[PDB]
RNA sequence: AGUCUCCCACCAAUUCGUAUGCGGAAAACGUAAUGAGAUUUAAAAAUAAUUGUUUAAAUCAACUCAUUAAGGAGGAUGCCCUUGGGUAUUCUGCUUCUUGACCUGGUACCUCUAUUGCAGGGUACUGGUGUUUUCUUCGGUACUGGAUUCCGUUUGUAUGGAAUCU
């Protein structure tokens, strides 16, 4: 399995993830693209700011007083 | 651990103008915790 | 283009009962030509329009609107009890409008 | 052979739920992680479905058939390209990547399963009433 | 008599509006050649292969001389159309001091002779 | 004269000046609030939109898009005659008073 | 605060200097007469060299010291005659004055050294560059018929 | 500028259904009246962010914490004013009403699985702290770029179904 146990949780680990699943990555890129899968270029385009948003913090939230 | 590491090169290739960038500014990590933070 | 007198009252359906904005129907694009806009200032249905205007006047039909407003939970409901219907050929993700269990909106452009 | 695929779909779907609960509160407002709820909403769906099939002690039910055949046409086709490209815009962006690359490689291991269980029953989807 | 003109009708779907430049009788020359390349280097982004440029009336002389220009100035084929426009003009009808603005309408067909021209890259 | 509806008690306790349209959240999540008379309307998004608005809503042609403004400030009559079973009569005489004769004509009525 | 940079474009344009031979006037004839091409001697830490050289030659000791902190070639090759050279914003004249006063190579004879564009970065460099060779075509093309 | 916080999709509600000093969508946000406090303290020092000095420690000024729910009516007191009216404080007290902490068991009625005892869901009522020790995210729905083509339709829905490429 490609996530482990330790004592404070359970941790994924990135590599085993994606090198048990490499010709799965394969179909899906062949099956997004037919012609420029062969190539090399830059496909996917820069998020735009508009849609662009911020990070919020890791806590649940503050009660007031 | 090289062949992976390849494949993923491969893959920011792709989205990323520079794929070798992430790697060096250490920017791809090899672990990410998955736990509620205490 | 349009001329000043354009003004197109109905009876809506409820906007949360459509799941996607789905547009309509696109295929006599190229065939628009200023006879259909000529004939738009002869051929207008006064009395549906009127009908309209004097259901949105009246306080009590206004209210009748507001006979059975469903819930998101109840449209959600409505949405699932759909994805098994008795043509099982085709998918469809919206919901159908009723007669009955249903509130018939007027709208003004 | 439809324990082995179900049994890696949901043991997927336990990673799914884990890091949809870690980064909920960090990507709340964002378009791939809404895709990423959708996808889950309709995994979940789909796992539930086969359970209610499973625990029944044998394979038979006639909406089961109909309602996974309308759920399968919608992940295959429809979402899937969005999802796809979202996941991808977001790691081009270069904010978060080390998340955005496990997120493209869940969605390519959960794409083969689903085609998977397809080509297996379309068999039992052209038996039963249709197609 | 009192009579006023609106614009043609434009159906455009999404794209048949960005790689096109509608002159004006008051565009200027040095603008028009601007956007005529500004439009000539998106085209391909935008996934067209010509320009169009779409002039009647009175800015019919000047489309022909900006269409002239990128013929030999950058060596780029140019075609010229010949078309048709119905134009809807709004008259007052014959049939109390009030404006002349709010009165009875009629409205009228005119065709009008323009000049399509597409620019290749 | 009507008085404000029955919302939600904690935020119709809020304004009890001003009244709230029935997108307020949304705006004020959205757009900037301020309050002149007596109602609460928006002022503008956060993010700039200048030449946004010109190349949308203006009478530019390339307008690949569209604004939605909330009107319900606008406040509105009413009026209709029950004095009889016929014509407005007395809805002329009252119009041609409140405006000019421009709005009392045969164009706009029929 | 902030340390601004700017770019300088140059060119080397070889003058046929060639009184036995008639020459045809056009426009064509004579960007093709100067840009023929560039001597095989030719590289850039022998351009930076004579560049130095003729610097500490003109103005002097501090005057080349002030401008040889930042003073590098970052982009040049010999097939065009065009070199991007980094400079600071407050000796940039002394940059562009010290390119008018170049003499000679140590071994060639007979170059100009002509200044298009100055900036602060280097895109909008290359967006010039690429303009510039698309312009000269034009001509190219033109006389060809 | 800064390792600070938050908005930038909704949810008659497992979704902070929060009428709680005021304003505010929120804010680890502004300010108002009173009382007290100094490693002997609720908490700052001489065993989340920020700042070279980094609150106070005769009085003032500054920081922290602990209380004061919105509107209408009656009485008393103080001021201009002495028919009367206006403002401020304090006591009695009404109006402001979406059959909702969560969860377990029993009873009563209806529907599906195509006779029943039984198996699951919903609603109305009663009883109880019931191992709710994972005291930090765990609910539902939503194809939001553009182009074109095929098919059915006054027997039913006046519009729906699906396909290719970027």
């Amino acid at each position: 399995t490609p996530s482990d146990l330790s004592e404070s949780g359970s941790k994924l680990n990135v590599d085993q993830f994606i090198s048990s699943r490499q010709f799965e990555v394969k179909q899906l890129q062949l099956a997004m693209h037919n012609s420029k899968a062969a190539s090399s270029t830059r496909i996917f385009q820069a998020l735009p700011r508009k849609l662009r948003r911020r990070t919020a913090s890791h806590n649940v939230r503050r009660i007031p007083k | 651990d090289r062949t992976q590491t390849f494949i993923k090169d491969c893959l920011f290739t792709k989205c990323l103008e520079d794929p070798e960038k992430p790697f060096n500014e250490n920017r791809f990590q090899d672990t990410l915790l998955l736990l509620p933070t205490d | 283009a349009l001329p000043q007198r354009c003004t197109f009252a109905f009876e809506a359906i409820d906007p949360r009962h459509l799941a996607a904005p789905k547009k309509l129907n696109d295929s006599q694009r190229k065939t628009v030509n200023s006879d259909d806009i000529l004939s738009l200032h002869e051929n207008y249905p006064q009395d549906e329009i009127n009908a309209v205007f004097n259901e949105l006047c009246d306080p009590e039909s206004r209210t009748q609107s507001y006979n059975n407003q469903n819930t998101l939970k109840e449209i959600s409901a409505r949405r699932y009890k759909l994805l098994t219907a008795t043509p099982n050929s085709i998918n469809k993700t919206t919901v159908p409008f009723k007669e009955s269990d249903d509130p018939s909106i007027p709208l003004v452009i | 052979e439809m324990d082995n695929v179900i049994r890696s779909l949901e043991q997927e779907y336990r990673l799914i739920l884990l890091l949809n609960h870690r980064n909920k509160n960090q990507h709340r407002a964002a378009s791939w992680y809404g895709s990423f709820n959708e996808m889950k909403r309709n995994c979940g769906q789909i796992i539930t479905l086969f359970s209610s099939r499973r625990l029944q002690a044998k394979r038979l039910k006639d909406v089961e058939w109909v309602k996974l055949h309308r759920l399968l046409q919608r992940a295959l086709f429809r979402q899937l390209k969005r999802w796809y490209w979202q996941f991808n815009g977001v790691i081009a962006l270069g904010q978060f990547v080390t998340l955005g690359c496990t997120l493209v490689t869940l969605l390519a291991n959960v794409r083969a399963l689903y085609m998977r269980l397809w080509e297996i029953n379309e068999t039992e989807f052209i038996r039963c009433g249709c197609l | 008599k009192r009579v006023t003109k609106h614009p043609s009708l434009k159906t455009l779907t999404h794209k048949q509006i960005h790689t096109t430049i509608f002159v004006k009788s008051t565009t200027p020359y040095v603008s028009a050649l601007k956007r005529i390349n500004k439009f000539l280097d998106s085209v391909h982004k935008q996934g067209s292969s010509y320009v169009a440029v779409l002039g009647m009336g009175k800015a019919v002389e000047k489309t022909l001389a900006l269409g002239c220009h990128f013929q030999d100035q950058k060596n780029k084929k140019i075609e010229v159309y010949t078309k048709t426009i119905e134009v809807l003009d709004e008259v007052i009808t014959e049939g109390s001091d009030v404006e002349d603005d709010d009165k009875e309408t009629q409205l009228k067909k005119r065709a009008v002779s323009g000049v399509e021209l597409r620019i290749y890259v | 004269l009507a008085p404000i509806p029955k919302g939600r008690v904690k935020y119709t306790k809020r304004q009890k000046h001003f009244a709230w349209l029935p997108t307020h959240i949304w705006n004020a999540k959205r757009s900037h609030m301020m309050k002149r008379w007596g109602y609460q309307m928006v002022w503008a998004p956060t993010q700039k939109c200048f030449k946004l608005t010109h190349r949308l809503g203006g009478d530019t042609c390339s307008s690949d898009g569209a604004l939605c403004m909330d009107s319900s400030y606008i406040g509105t009559i009413i009026v209709k005659d029950k004095s009889n079973d016929s014509e407005g009569d007395f809805l002329k005489s009252i119009i041609g008073k409140l405006t000019a004769e421009r709005a009392n004509l045969r164009k706009y009525r029929e | 605060v902030r340390l601004k940079s700017r770019y300088i474009l140059f060119e080397i344009i070889f003058p046929p200097t060639d009184t036995n031979v008639e020459e045809s006037v056009s426009k064509a004839d004579i960007l093709l007469s100067h840009h023929r091409a560039s001597p095989a001697d030719v590289s850039i830490k022998s351009i930076l060299q004579e560049i130095r050289r003729s610097l500490s030659l003109n103005l002097g000791d501090y005057g080349s010291a002030k401008c040889n902190s930042l003073l590098q070639l970052k982009y040049f090759s010999n097939k065009t005659s065009t070199g991007i050279i980094r400079c600071h914003r407050e000796d940039c004249d002394l940059v562009i004055m010290a390119l008018m006063l170049m003499s000679k190579i140590g071994d060639v004879d007979g170059l100009i050294v002509n200044p298009v564009k100055v900036s602060g970065t280097i895109k909008k460099i290359e967006q010039f560059a690429m303009r510039r060779n698309s312009k000269i075509l034009n001509i190219i093309k033109c006389s060809q018929s």
